């Protein structure tokens, strides 16, 4: 990082959204709900070539599936420079999307959390507990100077204090600067100390139907919703991607690429 | 130059002072004078123009001296003076303007119009009588290497240049720390925005530093210091370094926090102020470092806790302006400024008759251009032409 | 590709070498043999840890095995950053280790073709017919200027001359300006014709045993031996994995960064 | 100047020619203007200052005319003429060493030590005498403004730069072509090289441009201009143009083809030459183009077809070199060369007494930066204290 000096008076550059389109490629995540009810084997294809109308090279636009948001949210792993997640809205899970959201629109540092043998705690307001598995039941019980519990006791894991139960993906924010003692089902979870850097901008999420309900940071007083988390109302699935299609130039407009370095190991889908 | 001068000085106080009715007491002494030039300059031919659409013009001096045996002045005298003083101010004009479009990059100071040329010859020295003026008086001064002094309200010191310069940046542009200025003229408006309001700053303060370096060392300098810079407090959208893309910036203005203001020679520093704002006096200087804080108020009404979360989005964005006005200096150098009007004498002679560009001024006499790279040879050939305006500013 | 203007007394930046490692990743292409002599369940995890005491950061390196150089050599996804294939040397399959060299070592811009349709031709040296598949059997019928066979019958194939047989990989480099018609297994072969481009400088080949017999050129007066073609010899696997690890650096040092933008977008890794 | 160096051309005539035995006839012009001297200089108090370490010297002319009325000079004649030149001489010596450690931004033509201005004054005009060196010529010729020549051997005209050009390269290295050059005084070594030796080329050939534009007009020079360039014709290890890393060369030399040279002012073709080695002339000129050309061998024996095959590894890069020196040349300016000392001299007393760096040329004044920016300024300031030194090395 260097700073960058500018003169006000510099002329625009010609129109970018073509070259990035050429030398992209965008991920779109759906639920298998939607392959069901469009009930056709060759709409990939049909989706691929409405892209390269819209300016997208072959094969640059890759369509990943998901059985549903709690699946989903099972460490999700973004393949694509621009990736579009299409999240059917329940009311039920309310949370559980926002959870999503609040892990894929935003830059994670995570690190291992071996509770069996320490006690943690969070720092400040961006440190939280990420916790994904099949089934992730945690009990919290906050501790004391002398590491004994208030209203629990480390032994009985039935007096620990209930924040989480058979959860795909679960963000626990507990008060800072306690010790806490963490009982989860580590056979079938894993909880992750993590910083959250800030916003992932190559990622958006459209919310198909319902109302605006998602809350990707931790504090009751913002309730922010940034560019990147789109909402649409449905009836019809190939409306939907229509949508996505006709829109492309606009949804990348509000995503910009990904601009971290990082140390972890994922695949990803690039041209 | 000093010859020239004199001519225009005869000249307008023939104009003015050669009047019906006048005791001639009141002018015998510039009778005398008139008469010493009409002297001096007979016989002499003169030729002037030849360069762009400037025509080419023959001068012929052969006129007789005027009467000096009146008690008061009277019509007659006033048209018998009256056509030699014509004669003479178109002369002096033009010879002024056919300097006024030359130049050189060795000698700039010395006349470059062979009519100028063959004015500076010692036979002409008896021409030369009071040098007044302030042009004038510094040329002579530099002539004989004494030190040189211009007064300018507000000067043209500052080229155009609106800037930012962008301390923390990232590809999206939603969280950036930085400073934009615009110097132009006498005037510096300068902004430092934070986008996180230094929420992580170590102190919740972040530092904002600005150094404008000035082509020329201004003395006896009276600026005016204020704690806003309104051309930076509205949203507005700015394109990128490289120009590939643009970004939104969303002032919210708090008072600059610790501001301080140094003028500096020679990158010592010659006069402090601190949280001082009005008018200040900067003596002697040729650099300028502001230097001012953005402090997180540390405590806030819900409107304002609202305006500044602990994370991004950051949609409204903190910034301190500082504004510095320069209402009058002092430079041993010519300058443009906002009172005189040399510099638009020399660009409409330049503009009028389609001058080429020579090898020292920029093309259109542009000052930015020429404030940018003012050298040392750049001042030399401003100096002349100034004066040379100035001189024909007196008759035209 | 604007011109670049040096001076020769600008100072030298210090190694890149540890950030390199950090921004890059490796990977590391095995036989099957391999992984079965070393029997065992974690070596993987032991030679990364090797390497992150080398220097590349946990998750970087990765490990891909193939049965064999005739199963690895249909149609062959290199992901990392730097890639390093140990290639074991067989004195019966020289030919094929060629083709696999100079198939991974090069850039190749290839393009479709329909042999049962049009009639085809070498343009020049640097192009070739790059067949793979499950079973190439490719036979070539070099035609007149009056489209008519040369020593063979159009409209009988088996007057066709052979250039390969039962291939999972062959270079076929026939005379260049004369047009052939081509009788390809296209039900489990596909032969494509392509453009020699340039070097691949992200892909290094270990021989293991054997002695230099690699050659990457059709030319027969040249047999290169590029920095990036290396040979060892062995007796066991982990000696040579070993070998590997310690001198990574020099590895590294003889490979550089693909530099080739693609037109097509496929499966990578990238840290 | 002329003053000084009329002191100067006196004192070294009075030491030539005033010898023991020699006619006084051989003398009497020149005790003549001695005794000029002496009468001029008598009763006048100088002060050469105290710049840097320099000494701070107080000098008092007090001395009796050289006598006539021998037939031939005697011992007693040379005795009393020696204690009055050397007197004479130290306070030459002094006051040039005094005015070649000063220097002004603005008339840096004029003189800038106490005892050189008042030396300037019209009652030292009487001194004046012969005027015959090249620098003093060429200093009233400037005076006069009218065409000054400087005549150079091995002009230091290039300022080192040991560059290169990448046209096509990527990260491996591996497949280059460009140009590599050094310009350095009055030589140019330009020399470039394919990896591929144009095996695709259009025509196998590879065109080579290398221009350079000269800081100031070359006129009547005579350049000795060959085919190879011996300094890029060995391998090397190059860093890379941003430093990352290092690229191998390994020049394999073929002769350069239809090399053309073009020596142009303005724009302007005025020479050319085509395939011609040896000595040519370039009459006015102040940029060079050098073209030549990369031509494949369309026969190679077996071992040139080895060096050169049809696709990548390179392993022997062909490269057409060209040497071209300025061996003697005129210009308007003055500058290093060779044969004459005056930067030399000018640094050396410079560095001798600590003089600290003023604000016309660069620290130690080093000639590459002094002519990369070569402005007029610096061209006044450079022909002062060159025409200084050269006055004072015809005694010191
Ligand atoms: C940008 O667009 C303009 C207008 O169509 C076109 O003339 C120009 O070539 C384009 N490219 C650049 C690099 O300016
Ligand atoms: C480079 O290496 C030098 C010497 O080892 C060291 O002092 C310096 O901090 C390193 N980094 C940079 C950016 O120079
Ligand atoms: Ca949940
Ligand atoms: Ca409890
Ligand atoms: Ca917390
Ligand atoms: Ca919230
Ligand atoms: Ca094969
Ligand atoms: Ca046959
Ligand atoms: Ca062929
Ligand atoms: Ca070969
Ligand atoms: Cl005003
Ligand atoms: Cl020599
Ligand atoms: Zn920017
Ligand atoms: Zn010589
Ligand atoms: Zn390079």
């Amino acid at each position: 990082n260097l700073p960058i000096t500018g003169s006000m008076d510099t002329a625009y550059a010609n129109s970018t959204q073509e070259e990035t389109f050429l030398t992209s490629t965008l991920c779109l995540y759906y639920p298998t709900e939607a392959a069901t009810e469009i009930n056709d084997n060759s709409w990939k294809d049909t989706l691929s070539q409405l892209f390269l109308t819209k300016g997208w090279p072959t094969g640059s636009v890759y369509f990943k599936e998901y059985t549903d948001i709690a699946s989903f949210s099972v460490d999700p792993q973004l393949y694509c420079d621009y990736n579009v997640v299409l999240m059917k809205y329940d009311a039920t899970l309310q949370l559980d999307m926002s959870e999503l959201a609040d892990l894929i629109l935003n830059e994670w540092l995570c690190n291992p959390m071996d509770i069996t043998l320490y006690y943690y705690q969070q720092t400040d307001e961006a440190n939280k507990w990420i916790s994904m598995g099949s089934s992730c039941t945690i009990k919290v019980c906050p501790l004391n100077t002398q590491t004994l519990g208030i209203g629990c006791l480390t032994t009985d894991t039935a007096t620990f204090e209930e924040v989480a139960t058979a959860e795909k993906l679960v963000i626990t924010d507990v008060v800072d600067g306690v010790n806490h003692k963490l009982d989860v089902t580590t056979a079938t979870c894993t909880i992750r100390n993590c910083k959250k850097l800030g916003p992932r901008e190559n990622v958006a999420v459209i919310q198909v139907g319902g109302s605006d309900v998602l809350d990707i940071t931790a504090d009751p007083t913002t309730a922010p919703q940034t560019e990147r988390m789109m909402r649409i109302n449905w009836k019809k699935w190939w409306q939907v991607f229509y949508t996505v299609v006709d829109y492309v130039n606009q949804i990348i407009q509000a995503m910009s690429k990904r601009s971290r370095s990082l140390n972890s190991a994922a695949f990803y889908y690039r041209i | 130059m000093d010859v020239l001068y004199s001519l225009s000085k005869t000249l307008k106080d023939a104009r003015d002072k050669i009047v019906e009715g006048t005791l001639y007491s009141n002018v015998s002494d510039l009778i005398q004078q008139f008469n010493q030039m009409i002297i001096t300059m007979n016989g002499n031919e003169f030729q002037t123009g030849g360069i762009g659409n400037l025509p080419i013009r023959n001068w012929n001096f052969d006129f007789g001296l005027l009467g000096t045996t009146l008690l008061n002045l009277d019509a007659n005298y006033v048209e018998t003076a009256r056509n030699t003083i014509d004669y003479f101010v178109d002369f002096v004009d033009n010879v002024c303007m056919d300097e006024m479009v030359r130049e050189s990059q060795r000698n700039g100071i010395a006349p470059q119009s062979d009519s100028l040329r063959k004015l500076s010859g010692i036979k002409f020295k008896r021409i030369n009588f009071d040098n007044s003026s302030e042009y004038i008086e510094n040329w002579n001064l530099q002539n004989r290497r004494q030190r040189t002094g211009f007064t300018f309200h507000k000067p043209n010191i500052f080229p155009y240049s609106a800037s930012f310069t962008l301390n923390r940046s990232q590809p999206a542009h939603d969280n950036l720390m930085g400073t934009m200025w615009l110097n132009a003229g006498s005037e510096i408006q300068v902004a430092g925005f934070d986008y996180s309001c230094a929420i992580n700053a170590p102190a919740n303060i972040q530092q904002f530093e600005h150094i404008v370096q000035l082509r020329r060392v201004l003395t006896t300098a009276t600026i005016t210091l204020l704690p806003d810079a309104e051309r930076f407090s509205f949203p507005r959208v700015i394109n990128s370094a490289d120009g590939a893309t643009t970004w939104y910036f969303n002032p919210v203005i708090l008072r600059p926090n610790n501001v301080e203001v140094e003028f500096l020679l020679n990158g010592q520093i010659i006069n402090t102020y601190q949280a001082r704002f009005g008018t200040i006096i900067a003596r002697n200087f040729d650099t300028i470092r502001l230097s001012f804080q953005l402090m997180r108020p540390p405590n806030m009404t819900p409107a304002v806790a609202a305006l500044f979360p602990n994370a991004q989005p950051f949609e409204h964005h903190a910034t301190v302006g500082l504004t510095l006005r320069i209402e009058s200096a002092v430079c041993e150098s010519v300058l443009a400024d906002a009172s005189k009007t040399m510099l638009a004498n020399v660009t409409s002679v330049r503009q009028e008759y389609a001058i080429p560009v020579g090898p020292v001024f920029p093309p259109g006499m542009n000052w930015t251009d020429l404030i940018t790279n003012y050298s040392p040879s750049r001042e030399d050939n401003l100096q002349r032409v100034f004066t040379v305006a100035s001189i024909r500013s007196m008759l035209v």
